[PDB]
């Protein structure tokens, strides 16, 4: 019927898309999550939004969802949204490893769903996915890499980048603080810490409320390991001290 | 033939309405009380018939899954059973594949997976209802709450139905987590007692647990024992 | 606010109504039908001088002895001449025969007025051709000129002008042409009504003209060939 | 307002817009004009003239040997109902070796009609047909409208101003059954010839003339084969 | 499956989702190409470097074929799409035909295929306006530019995206045969052009040169800027 | 059918002036068994059409409600047409030929009689989708054992009575008995005439003579 | 905008694109028909528009099986779609029981295929209210009649047309239990002419048709012989 | 009450959740205009319905709200007429597939579930509307012994110990509750009385032996069976 039908796939007068654009102030409300391109390895500091103090612990993490033995990724975004393209990307990195027998590079997995994020937005008459997630990994070929996926099905390759809450603020902070190719591994657990502060309402950062992944390579092996609450609590108390000496 | 365009959309404000929307059937549904203990888990709702002809050994809110599996909802009654009758299914298809009984975790994102599915295909409109899951896997209690969205969050303890945001505060100050079984039903009670408007008995509410010995539902019987504490 | 299948009060069908309207936008297309063969003359309206005009063909070939004009949007004609020459071909190899100018232009415009939104196959057109094709040639019964509207009716014509000058256009072939009329004079009297009816200045690079006669082939005259027809107008 | 947008809403006055919108169509088509005597049934139509320089149209297509039919409405739409027709009448000679009915074919053609107006997102045929033919019952003009019923008539006239010619058929639609082959088909033409404004006459261009009969099979008669018929007009 | 009609006449003869598909068109990056006689030159103006970005990634200069490659100006993530099936239909030309593709023939395949998309039920039109830059095999530099319409010209020179109607009209003025003479005379053209929509200054841009004698290799920033100064 | 079960022996015909006449004998056979004596393998299709069958008579079961059925469908819209004799013969020829294309073939082998317009009709179809009309036919054994007496009477006299062809029937009737093993004695006769098909009661052979 | 789908309830629970497909019945010319003790008898006031067509053109007395009948009162498209979908049910019954099909059976599978269309926005209801007759040796006479929402219920006589109730009050006077069939076809031609108006619908045509023991169980038409007796008897009695 | 979009047509989500399409269905039933009486005792369940013949030419015989699911299992139905015959096609399909499939004559408990389960379909599919009935099926359980159960166009079919349906069920069920005070409210084969007195109080009728239907299911007869006028009146003389 075309009375009931809301016309998500059309063009706006300007020449825009309504749901994918609508689609991305659902992601300025979403979790804080960022990530920091480094030498010897990537992370991903992400603000964990329900701090509810009844909740329980499940499996491993909460916003990670780790993809892959090579790579692993983070969503903001609608919390359902977010679990059908984690399934999603779990199928096609193993479709590639069972055809190729090799890891599947991250530029290539990115561009996979970011053709099944499009989809949505052309044809079928669906509405597009509320979730823009990133993603680290490390492959044979450019090593590790960190990228961002928007619901409009396009993508690109970051040194520095936020997503979710306060997303405009935090990109302004990695402008400055950041250095390309100066910055090693414990030098960026620093500065995820410093931007998760200016770009989060709280006061301070108590450890629960964010959730800490690095991915990084030992013995010729990808190991992807979230920071535990004493790990983190570690880097909290020392952005937290050396903020005084600062001032 | 059916419609094949989606009738939940993002609103202006980045928001998906028809989920805004069923989240307000699920609180004015009927109230609805799980509690994670050490050695089980405890599901107290409010079963309450407008009349007395109403059969209440009819007509159960609280259902097994599995022998280690039930759950409960707060919510509309209908949009429930199609919900629990898919999750029965999808529980068994694991154990024809794995031979084992389905952890309560894994059952929960496969459920949340079909909530999710109908508020994005075409056509049909997202549940109305809410979902309290228990289980036993692995030595360990587990207690899920599955949204109309299709999010699923991990709880202690937590409270649904009408007047479900005084109700989980309410669970926040008694709740410890060195709670047994026991004493974790007759919490469970006093939170279903917060709003009532009535008087309580054996066949007002219905309670099941959930512990290493499998899930089962406290026969009318076995409630009112509980209701003399 | 409606779908693609309605009726006016009138009973117009809105979308090739609508679709008639744009061929008004198109550049201009005239062919004449003579005794000694038909001439299809067109305005290439050339947008920039960067425009490379070889790489612009409103004139394409259907068979060795069937040619066609096209008007309005360039797109949507270029689908019912691929199945123009795909319907000549299965007739040559079935029948082993030339397919007559007639049984080519029914065939293309079966493919008009045929759309729909509910149910019509697994791939479909959402909307009608917005596109005015002259098909000519010559065929067993001697030179034929055609035409075919968005509204799949398809009417043998002496000489007809299509596009924005149409309306205008028409008047002028009316006057002018005459049943004993040759070939060598339909291809002069194509170009003075073209030298009215476009806005620009008529030259051998923004002007396309091909002829069909019974002895040779369909054949569009190359650039050195239009300046000797130009100079004679 | 809201109720002619579609062909599935039902108006507060229990009518269908959408079905008399198409019922229009063929009112704002060409006059066509066919009748029956005891032997023969003849079909006679206006050729329209689109332009003073175009070949009208054909609106008498064949469809068997002893059965044929006249346009009015849609032209892609008909002939689009008109290979329905062939093939069903080529399917009846193939199967059972006979020729099909003329009260058959039609029944057939009201149950494929019907289908598009009943389901959402299609639209009712805009044409409407007058079908002649020889059965073992004799000659039929049996009628079919854009509106899945279909009427069986003596003598009808359909297409634009068609009125005029349905109240020179009601009055002498009597003496019909008793006229020759020859006397029958002037009527039809002083018929037509009723539906013509002043200032333009039957001539035999703009006339095509069908005829069918016991021994005589569905024919077309062209510009040069209608002269003998339009002697006594 | 979803069939309706998204894209449908209107008063006037207008299609408002082809006609809306080519405002996005001008609300994109600028790209902008010449043809000269050996040689032939694609370029794009980037909005914001901001130095956060993998420039790898980013490009919008892509390779269709060994012989023919593409820029485009529009939605990148439609863009994405043509670029992916026209590379299978090179493929596919080099199985069946055994010859390389002509660059007509792959412009024609992506021409026809936003056409599809603007008749097709359900299907939206493409965003985006595409240069295909190529040689044949007897090595004649070709230049062509596809519209969400789905009509497709020659060109010696053009310009899309955001501020082409300025640079097209610079480039039908200073485009002439001592221009498109020398290999770096051509190259010198296309940054003059894009200067002109470019507002920050300097090079934010990304230059690509696909010559014969050995296939496409992208400028470095640093050869860019060598051409830059040259031009100041 | 891949292989029949119960299946009929030899149905002759012969077209005399005024109609047609056939007659066929009531026996089932399965493995050289008489099992279903009683089953009647003359078929009256409509009022000018009759009818008759051999081989499986499972199959003929089905041709008798699909092709009975369309009659009906032709008489509930009563526009005056009726199927001809001849028209039935070609659907029944195009429904045998459909058949074996899928190599799903009707074992049977029919004879269709009939009296329409003024002239008598007689056709044979067979499995293969063999169609023809001849004045005299004979299926299964009757082509050896009977056909041959029938063509040395219509050699000779190309146009029967109706009292002549039915003795002529039923003395090939009786040659059938003695030398077919799956013939029996009770047969069917049945005719279509100006006024219509009468089929007639069961009749014996009992006639014969046996001299040893 | 309630009553834009049938797929829509009313807020007083009405669906009106049903109810708005029986007012179309409510313009069309009535037909009637009789269950007696000896078969059921049908008539029909045919309006013919024009004097060019031909007699027996819009047939409004349809035969779906041998032994059962059908009369329409509606849009005449729509009444021979479910002529021609009573006759496959009636086909699909006698290749799968092989025997004529009871028409309560029939009656009721073609009121689910009419009641189909009323609960989708994909199709429209039916504009035709129609009914049914039929004779049989252990079954009898029965008459059952479907409205456009797909409800049958039994009838001794009915009436559907411009004039619904003037009909009803000369059949319920009628006493037709007693009565044979040959009594009712000068009875039903009766009802018919005292109905009609004289002034809007002019021209006319009476189609008739029964079905009872004295066929053996067949639906016809009535013969001319005895359809003009029953005119001119009817004609007598309008005075 | 808040109402935005589309709320008022398809079957979704108001502001409050409520289905504002849906709570359509409820007052459709109230449309027939009759009322429908079910109470169970200890050996039996009885079902007691309005039969109201609007013309003296309809066939009482054929008009019925009483049908006969299986033969141990009764219905009656309450609501339009045109969808209720729809909704007991399937309980009788459904519950011949259990008796294929499972081996075992179909519980009264399962086959309303089934049917609760089909007209949620409705609800929450926009393509479709709901039906307007609501259907009441009585059994004996081989454990449980009599059941007595209703579902809704919500798909409700929770339990009952007597059932009241239609436009007095407000006002019936009221009445009747107050015989959920005496014990069992005297449950034994006169419990046709109690839903008798429940339909004649509330429509003040005063009913006469043909303007009632009943039947009933017992333990000695696990078969459905449909009282007679003649035995209605026996019981109707009683009260």
């Amino acid at each position: 019927s075309r009375r009931y039908d809301s016309r998500t796939t059309i063009f706006s007068p300007e020449g825009r898309l309504y749901q994918v654009e609508y689609a991305m102030e659902a992601i300025g409300h979403a979790g804080t999550c960022l990530g920091i391109l480094a030498n010897d390895g990537v992370l991903l500091a992400a603000e964990r939004r329900n701090i509810h103090k009844l909740l329980d612990e499940v499996f491993f993490s909460e916003k990670i969802y780790k993809l892959n033995e090579d790579m692993a990724c983070s969503v903001a975004g609608i919390t359902s949204d977010a679990n059908v393209l984690t399934n999603e990307l779990r199928l096609i990195a193993q479709r590639y490893l069972l055809q190729y027998q090799e890891p599947i590079p991250c530029e290539q997995l990115v561009t996979a769903l970011c053709d099944i994020k499009q989809a949505y937005t052309q044809f079928g008459g669906k509405r597009p996915f509320g979730v823009s997630l990133l993603y680290i990994g490390w492959d044979k070929h450019y090593g590790f890499q960190l990228y961002q996926s928007d619901p409009s099905g396009n993508y690109g390759g970051w040194k520095a980048t936020c997503i979710g809450n306060n997303s405009a603020a935090a990109v302004s902070m990695l402008k400055q603080d950041y250095k390309e190719g100066e910055m090693t591994l414990k030098s960026a657990l620093a500065l995820a810490i410093k931007v998760l502060n200016k770009t989060m309402d709280v006061s301070k950062l108590s450890a629960e409320k964010v959730e800490i992944a690095t991915l990084t390579r030992e013995n010729g092996k990808t190991v992807i390991r979230v920071l535990k609450q004493k790990e983190v609590e570690q880097l909290i108390k020392k952005h937290e001290e050396e903020e005084a000496k600062a001032e | 033939r059916g419609y094949s365009f989606s009738l939940t959309t993002f609103s202006p404000s980045g928001k998906l309405v028809q989920i805004e929307y069923a989240l307000a059937a699920v609180a004015g549904g009927a109230p609805s009380v799980g509690i994670k203990a050490a050695n089980g888990v405890v599901l107290a709702t409010e079963k309450k018939q407008k009349s007395i002809l109403y059969d209440e050994r009819s007509v159960h809110k609280v259902e097994p899954i599995t022998k280690h599996i039930g759950l409960v909802y707060s919510g509309m009654g209908p949009d429930y059973r199609v919900l629990v009758h898919r999750a029965r299914k999808l529980a068994q298809q694991y154990y024809l594949v794995y031979q084992e009984p389905i952890p309560t975790a894994q059952l929960v994102q496969r459920v949340a997976s079909v909530m999710q599915e109908y508020t994005q295909s075409g056509g049909v409109r997202p549940f109305g209802v809410s979902l309290l899951i228990c289980g036993w896997n692995e030595g360990r209690p587990y207690l899920f709450q599955s949204d109309p969205s299709g999010a699923y969050f991990a709880w202690k303890a937590t409270a649904m139905g009408k007047n479900y945001v005084n109700g989980k505060t309410f669970l926040e100050k008694r709740y410890n987590e060195d709670l047994e079984l026991e004493d974790a039903i007759h919490t469970a009670i006093l939170t279903l007692k917060e709003s009532f408007e009535g008087q309580m008995t054996e066949d007002n509410i219905e309670v099941g647990i959930c512990n290493e010995a499998g899930f089962r539902r406290l026969t009318p019987t076995e409630v009112k024992d509980y209701l003399a504490a | 606010d409606r779908g693609v299948n309605t009726f006016s009060p009138e009973g117009r069908l809105f979308q090739v109504e609508y679709a008639i309207e744009a061929i008004k936008l198109g550049s201009t297309a005239i062919g004449i039908q003579t005794s000694e063969g038909v001439c299809l003359a067109v305005e290439k309206r050339i947008t920039s001088p960067l425009m490379e005009p070889s790489s612009i063909e409103k004139i394409v070939e259907i068979d060795a002895h069937i040619g066609c004009a096209m008007s309005g949007l360039i797109a949507d004609a270029k689908t019912l001449i691929d199945k123009a020459r795909v319907e000549t071909q299965n007739h040559w190899f079935t029948y082993n025969e030339t397919m007559t100018v007639e049984s080519v232009t029914q065939a293309v415009s079966n493919l008009a007025l045929q759309f729909g939104e509910e149910d019509a196959d697994p791939g479909a057109m959402s909307r009608p051709f917005g596109v005015a094709l002259l098909f000519g040639g010559v065929d067993e019964k001697g030179p034929q000129l055609f035409h075919m509207d968005p509204s799949g009716t398809f009417v043998q014509c002496d000489a007809r002008a299509i596009g924005s000058a149409s309306e205008g256009a028409q008047s002028s072939l009316q006057e002018v042409y005459h049943k004993s009329m040759t070939l060598k004079e339909a291809i002069k009297s194509s170009l003075i009504i073209l030298k009215q009816v476009m806005e620009e200045k008529l030259n051998a690079t923004n002007i396309e003209l091909a002829t069909v006669q019974p002895g040779q082939n369909f054949h569009m005259f190359t650039k050195e060939e239009l300046e000797e027809v130009i100079k004679d107008i | 307002n809201q109720y002619d947008n579609d062909v599935t809403v039902w108006s507060p006055q229990g009518r269908i817009h959408q079905i008399e919108y198409a019922m229009e169509a063929v009112k704002q088509g060409s006059a066509t004009v066919g009748l029956k005597s005891k032997t023969h049934a003849v079909l006679v139509a206006l050729k329209r003239a689109q332009s003073e320089l175009a070949a009208h149209q054909k609106k008498i297509l064949h469809v068997d040997n002893h059965i044929g039919i006249s346009i009015a409405g849609l032209t892609a739409d008909a002939r689009l109902l008109c290979n329905f027709m062939r093939q069903e009448c080529l399917d009846s000679r193939f199967v059972f070796d006979r020729p099909l009915p003329v009260s058959r074919l039609v029944s057939l053609i009201g149950s494929k009609t019907q289908i598009p107006t009943q389901r959402y997102g299609r639209r009712p045929y805009g044409v409407g047909l007058l079908i002649a033919g020889y059965d073992d019952m004799g000659p039929h003009i049996f009628q079919t409208c854009p509106s899945a019923n279909y009427f069986d008539c003596r003598a009808m006239s359909i297409g634009a101003r068609s009125q005029s010619a349905r109240t020179y058929l009601e009055r002498h639609m009597s003496e019909f059954m008793e006229c020759n082959l020859n006397e029958l088909v002037k009527h039809g033409l002083r018929a037509l010839r009723e539906t013509l404004p002043a200032e333009q006459d039957l001539t035999t261009k703009n006339v095509s003339i069908g005829i069918v009969g016991k021994d005589l099979e569905f024919t077309i008669y062209d510009d040069d084969d209608v002269s003998p018929f339009l002697e006594g007009l | 499956s979803y069939d309706r009609a998204i894209t449908v006449f209107s008063p006037d003869g207008h299609l408002f989702q082809v006609e809306y598909a080519q405002e996005a068109v001008k609300k994109g990056s600028t790209a902008v190409g010449v043809r000269g006689r050996d040689i032939v030159v694609l370029g794009v103006e980037k909005k914001s470097v901001a130095k956060l970005q993998d420039e790898r990634t980013v490009r919008k200069i892509c390779a269709l074929d060994d012989n023919v490659c593409m820029a485009f100006a529009g939605l990148t993530a439609d863009a994405r799409i043509v670029i992916n099936r026209a590379r299978v239909e090179c493929q596919s030309h080099r199985l069946t035909v055994e010859d390389p593709v002509t660059v007509e023939y792959i412009t024609r395949y992506i021409a026809s295929l936003k056409q599809r998309y603007t008749q097709s039920n359900g299907r939206r039109p493409f965003g985006i306006s595409a240069l295909i830059v190529g040689f044949d095999f007897d090595g004649t530099p070709r230049l062509y530019q596809t519209d969400p319409s789905g009509t497709y010209h020659a060109w010696k020179a053009n310009a899309i995206g955001r501020g082409a109607k300025s640079v097209r009209e610079f480039l039908e003025k200073n485009y002439t045969d001592e221009a498109i003479e020398t290999d770096d005379l051509t190259i010198k053209l296309v940054i003059k052009a894009l200067l002109e929509v470019v507002q920050s200054g300097g090079k934010n841009i990304e230059l690509a040169v696909m010559r014969r004698d050995q296939s496409l290799k992208i400028l470095n920033p640093e050869e860019i800027e060598k051409y830059v100064a040259e031009i100041e | 059918t891949q292989n029949p079960m119960v299946t009929g022996t030899s149905v002759l015909g012969v077209k005399f002036e005024g109609g047609v006449v056939i007659a066929a004998d009531m026996l089932g056979s399965y493995g050289s068994l008489a099992r279903f004596r009683n089953i009647s393998r003359i078929m009256r299709v409509n009022n000018s059409t009759m009818l008759g069958a051999s081989g499986d008579y499972a199959d003929f079961q089905y041709l008798k409600q699909v092709l009975g059925q369309m009659v009906i469908d032709e008489e509930l819209l009563g526009d005056g047409h009726s199927y001809s004799p001849r028209a039935i013969h070609s659907w029944l020829t195009r429904a045998m030929y459909s058949r074996r294309s899928k190599m799903n073939p009707l074992w049977n082998t029919m004879v269709i009689g009939g009296y329409a317009d003024g002239e008598s009709f007689l056709g044979y179809v067979d499995m293969l989708g063999v169609a023809y009309e001849a004045p005299s036919l004979a299926t299964g054994y009757g082509a050896y054992l009977a056909q041959p007496l029938l063509r040395e009477v219509l050699e000779k006299q190309p146009v029967l009575s109706q009292t002549e062809a039915r003795d002529l029937v039923e003395r090939c009737m009786r040659v059938l008995y003695y030398r077919d093993a799956r013939s029996y004695n009770r047969f069917q006769i049945a005719t279509v005439t100006e006024k219509g098909v009468e089929i007639e009661g069961p009749l014996s052979t009992e006639t014969n003579w046996d001299i040893a | 905008g309630y009553d834009l789908s049938a797929s829509t309830f009313s807020p007083d629970g009405r669906v009106f694109q049903v109810e708005y497909a029986m007012k179309a019945v409510e313009n069309s010319s009535t037909a009637i028909g009789i269950r007696c003790k000896d078969g059921v008898v049908f008539g029909v006031e045919k309006l013919v528009l024009s004097k060019l067509y031909e007699e027996g053109s819009n047939k409004r007395l349809f035969n779906v099986d041998r032994h059962v009948g059908m009369a329409v009162a509606g849009l005449l498209a729509d009444a021979r779609s479910l002529a021609d979908i009573a006759r496959e049910e009636a086909s699909n019954f006698r290749s799968n029981f092989g025997y004529n099909i009871p028409l309560k059976h029939l009656a009721d599978r073609v009121a689910m295929y009419v009641h189909a269309y009323t609960l989708y926005s994909a199709v429209r209801p039916f504009g035709c209210s129609f009914m049914l007759g039929s004779y049989s040796v252990n079954d009898g006479a029965q008459l059952y009649m479907i409205d456009p929402s797909g409800v049958s219920y039994g009838y001794w006589g009915c009436a559907i047309g411009k004039a619904r109730q003037a009909a009803k009050t000369e059949i319920e006077k009628l006493q037709m239990k007693e009565m044979t069939c040959r009594d009712i076809v000068k009875e039903v031609a009766k009802i018919i002419y005292i109905v009609h108006d004289e002034v809007k619908d002019k021209a006319f045509e009476l189609e008739l048709s029964w079905v009872g023991e004295l066929t053996n169980g067949r639906h016809e038409i009535v013969p001319k012989d005895i359809r003009e007796e029953a005119e001119k008897y009817a004609k007598e009695s309008l005075k | 009450g808040s109402s935005a979009g589309f709320d008022r047509h398809i079957t979704i989500f108001s502001p409050e959740g409520r289905l504002y399409q849906v709570e359509y269905a409820f007052k459709a039933i109230n449309q027939g205009g009759l009322t429908s009486v079910a109470v169970r005792g200890k050996d039996c369940a009885v079902i007691v319905t309005q039969k109201k013949v609007p013309d003296k030419l309809l066939d009482s015989s054929t008009v019925t709200h009483l049908f006969k699911i299986t033969e141990n299992i009764g219905c009656v139905m309450t609501g339009m007429t045109a969808d209720s015959r729809s909704q007991v096609q399937r309980a009788r399909y459904e519950a011949a597939n259990w008796k294929y499939k499972y081996g075992y004559e179909i519980p009264v408990d399962m086959l309303c579930k089934r049917i609760a389960d089909i007209s949620q379909v409705y609800t929450q599919n926009a393509e479709m509307r709901p039906l307007g009935c609501c259907m009441i099926l009585i059994g004996i359980d081989e454990e449980q012994g009599p059941q007595v159960y209703k579902c809704d166009p919500a798909g409700y079919y929770c339990g009952f110990k007597a059932t009241a349906a239609g436009v007095k069920q407000t006002e019936s069920t009221s009445f009747l509750e107050k015989k959920v005070k005496k014990k069992f409210d005297w449950t034994f084969e006169q419990t046709v009385e109690t839903a008798i007195t429940c339909l004649s109080t509330v429509l003040s009728i005063d009913f006469k032996p043909s303007e009632i239907e009943v039947g009933v299911v017992t333990v000695e007869n696990p078969k459905f069976r449909i009282l007679t006028e003649a035995e209605i009146d026996a019981h109707l003389v009683a009260l």
